[PDB]
């Protein structure tokens, strides 16, 4: 199982947020750590992705775009998994030092999205997702959001997406497992979109609410995320 | 800058 060997070998390990768990749960503190964790996770997603089978076949600009567009979704999906395997979905395991209980969910002002994310987390147990299915599905999410006008070398992208869908079937091998999981993959996107909207709005009014964004995440939020919110860059849904 | 860091 060569493809899975590789997925297992490149999978990032533990990322802490650096959150001070002695300060009290305030909006500004929680979101400043979330923004920091976001940058720390981007670093790992980049190293991961550059080691993925075939990824370097993409034009370099398309590599960068696909990582930036799909970053939210990748982080949501991996977080749901962590929440499942670590805490059996009771709380949102963003990181070992940044675990969201109900109250934190409220204080972060992201409660509705939080509740969606633990539903997703539950799904992992409900459907009995295997580690190997999680990995292949996570790798697909990288190839699941693109400009409506296409990428710079769109054919290399389509090949790659096609080959990661096939790997997902080589792993499923039933028709019904494919239906459940394409459906699980689709449910990531609406959540990522709400997070995107929330993150964008928060950056615009960040000076007012004392929330702190790392530079690179600010650039990403200001240059790439509006492409998505303005409809130039859309998920590739399986269903509907 | 994401670009600079990615391709550095
Ligand atoms: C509010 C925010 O800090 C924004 S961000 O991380 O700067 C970010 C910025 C741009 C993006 F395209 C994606 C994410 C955020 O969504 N952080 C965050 C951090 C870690 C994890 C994890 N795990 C997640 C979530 F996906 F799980 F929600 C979200």
């Amino acid at each position: 199982p060569i493809f899975l060997n590789v997925l297992e070998a490149i999978e990032p390990g533990v990322v802490c947020a650096g959150h001070d768990n002695n300060q009290p749960d305030s909006f500004a503190a929680l979101l400043s750590s979330l923004n920091e964790l976001g940058e720390r996770q981007l670093v790992h997603v980049v190293k991961w992705a550059k080691a993925l089978p075939g990824f370097r076949n993409l034009h370099v600009d398309d590599q960068m775009a696909v990582i930036q567009y799909s970053l939210m979704g990748l982080m949501v999906f991996a977080m749901g998994w962590r929440s499942f395997t670590n805490v059996n979905s009771a709380m949102l395991y963003f990181a070992p030092d940044l675990v969201f209980n109900e109250y934190r969910m409220h204080k972060s002002r992201m409660y509705s999205q939080c509740v969606r994310m633990r539903h997703l987390s539950q799904e992992f147990g409900w459907l009995q997702i295997t580690p190997q299915e999680f990995l292949c599905m996570k790798a697909l999410l990288l190839f699941s959001i693109i400009p409506v006008d296409g990428l710079k070398n769109q054919k290399f992208f389509d090949e790659l997406r096609m080959n990661y869908i096939k790997e997902l079937d080589r792993i499923i091998a039933c028709s019904r497992r494919f239906y459940q999981l394409t459906k699980l993959l689709d449910s990531v996107q609406p959540i990522a979109r709400e997070l995107h909207q929330f993150t964008f709005d928060l950056l615009i009014k960040s000076h007012m609410v004392s929330v702190d964004f790392p530079e690179m995440m600010a650039e990403i939020i200001s240059v790439q995320v509006p492409k998505i919110l303005s409809g130039k860059v859309k998920p590739i849904y399986f269903h509907t | 800058s994401f670009r600079d860091w990615y391709t550095s």
